[PDB]
């Protein structure tokens, strides 16, 4: 989903296993805020949430607590008690286009 | 607007125990060690934890922490009135210098 | 002041009962190597009394 | 029985030179380690520099760096903060900290000072 | 139209200020832009709309409108922040207007 | 990763016509409207032109109105500029910018060319 419009995903009554996201080599940011990157399977929540959007580069260090500028303030707001993972990856071959 | 995150507020009823996050990236809590602060407002800051969970001079027991990961936490047990401190996570940079966490008001 | 008292500040483990430790060797806080004599996250292990 | 006590919290003209001074005593002060941390009001603690007991090393936050000296006299038990270019954003409470223990560094520890108010 | 000072100047370490006049028609009764233009390629915008600003500009500039006057106030002064800058305003008599230019130094 | 780049920055003689042209890429070319600005040496920033989106509306400065023509064409992304009747008071540095955001317009944005230099 485009950034003005981020998709949110519920996930619950489900096993949720982090060790395929964790030790992935694909993504370039996995930023835990609150619990531990390597933890997260010992770790029991009633809900996850899993808001996808796609935004440009120089944007992924707006998403985070505490942050501002044009999508942190316009976009997708977090807040400063946020309790998660942010995860992002390079995706120029998927979504651009020549033109 | 701080490199190490920590959550603006935490609360609780005197006698119960409460934890204070601090999250950083590798440079930050993964590759060194963290330190804690408490400062009660009219007077300077005092060390609390240093080398994630050792003490100093003069602070008790009921003062605690764990470094795991990439992340730290401080544990405050038999919450009292006179703990109404902001308590501030620090670690040295690997690229950057000094750093300092926003600082957590906890509250009775 | 009088700084020629010392005290131990750091040790990797605690004594036993009577047990004697005047040994010099500097403690490593970090996880960093500090090759044995001082620097970043490592400390000489003795502190002065004011 | 360990003390800082800061000087010269006062307001100063931006385009100016304020020059603090931190007076050390009831410990070892040329083996030990010291640092200047500030806090602006309404905000946490910010982190500015460290001079070691030898001089071998001095490490500045990007902030102040270019813009601030750091240097100490260790015959006169005291260390000094030059802030230059000064601008609205360095109004803090300034305060003096020494390390842990001798030698080495890390970051500010138990000691600290009362500290002293610089407005810009 | 647009009335700016010839320059502006100070130690780093100084705040100042570029103002900017013109009639009702320029300010009063509109919106000004102001431009920043860095000599050996363009200008670019710096803040629009009275006290917006675009991506990649921090807030290190600022400015403001009221009655018929507008201003521009920059807080920084480093080896970077020279250049020559500019207000603008769409007027109702006339198209698009510009001032003089300031140039700021350091 | 918005780009303008100008052409036509050649010396012409008084009295005779030029051609600008720019292309432009890394935005909606066909929902924005476009202007061009001119620097005289010596002075400021000149506005000459805009065109819309939609060609709804065009307008020009007074100095350049009735002898210069903007037009633009949204399947290619370029825009152009008919410069005629030209004097030796037009020699300026010829910049290419685009606004703020669709549909609407108001004064040059952000995005601006390099800009190329017209002598008559």
């Amino acid at each position: 989903a485009s950034v003005y419009a981020w998709n949110r995903k519920r996930i619950s009554n489900c096993v949720a296993d982090y060790s395929v996201l964790y030790n992935s080599a694909s993504f370039s940011t996995f930023k835990c805020y609150g619990v531990s990157p390597t933890k997260l399977n010992d770790l029991c929540f009633t809900n996850v949430y899993a808001d996808s959007f796609v935004i440009r580069g120089d944007e992924v260090r707006q998403i985070a607590p505490g942050q501002t500028g044009k999508i942190a303030d316009y976009n997708y707001k977090l807040p400063d008690d946020f309790t998660g993972c942010v995860i992002a990856w390079n995706s120029n071959n998927l979504d651009s286009k020549v033109g | 607007q701080s490199v190490l995150t920590q959550p603006p507020s935490a609360s609780g009823t005197p006698g119960q125990r409460v934890t204070i996050s601090c999250s950083g990236s590798s440079a930050n809590i993964g590759s060194n060690t963290v330190n804690w602060y408490q400062h009660l407002p009219g007077t300077a800051p005092k060390l609390l934890i240093y080398s994630n969970n050792q003490r100093p001079s003069g602070v008790p027991d009921r003062f605690s922490g764990s470094k795991s990961g990439t992340s730290a936490s401080l544990a405050i047990s038999g919450l009292q009135s006179e703990d109404e401190a902001d308590y501030y996570c620090a670690a040295w940079d690997d690229s950057l210098k000094g750093v300092f966490g926003g600082g957590t008001k906890l509250t009775v | 002041g009088n700084y020629n008292y010392l005290y131990r500040l750091f040790r990797k483990s605690n004594l036993k009962p009577f047990e004697r430790d005047i040994s010099t060797e500097i403690y490593q806080a970090g996880s960093t190597p500090c090759n044995g004599v001082e620097g970043f996250n490592c400390y000489f292990p003795l502190q002065s009394y004011g | 029985q360990v003390q800082l006590v800061e000087s010269g919290g006062v307001v100063v003209q931006p385009g100016g030179s304020l020059r603090l001074s931190c007076a050390a005593s009831g410990f070892t002060f040329h083996d030990h380690t010291m640092h200047w941390v500030r806090q602006a009001p309404g905000k946490g603690l910010e982190w500015v520099s460290l001079i070691t007991w030898n001089g071998g090393t001095i490490h500045y936050s990007d902030s102040v760096k270019g813009r601030f000296t750091i240097s100490r006299d260790n015959s006169k038990n005291s260390l000094y903060l030059q802030m230059n270019s000064l601008r609205t954003e360095d109004t803090a409470l300034y305060y003096c900290a020494k390390d842990l223990g001798r030698g080495g560094w890390y970051l500010p520890s138990d000691a600290w000072g009362q500290g002293t108010l610089v407005t810009v």
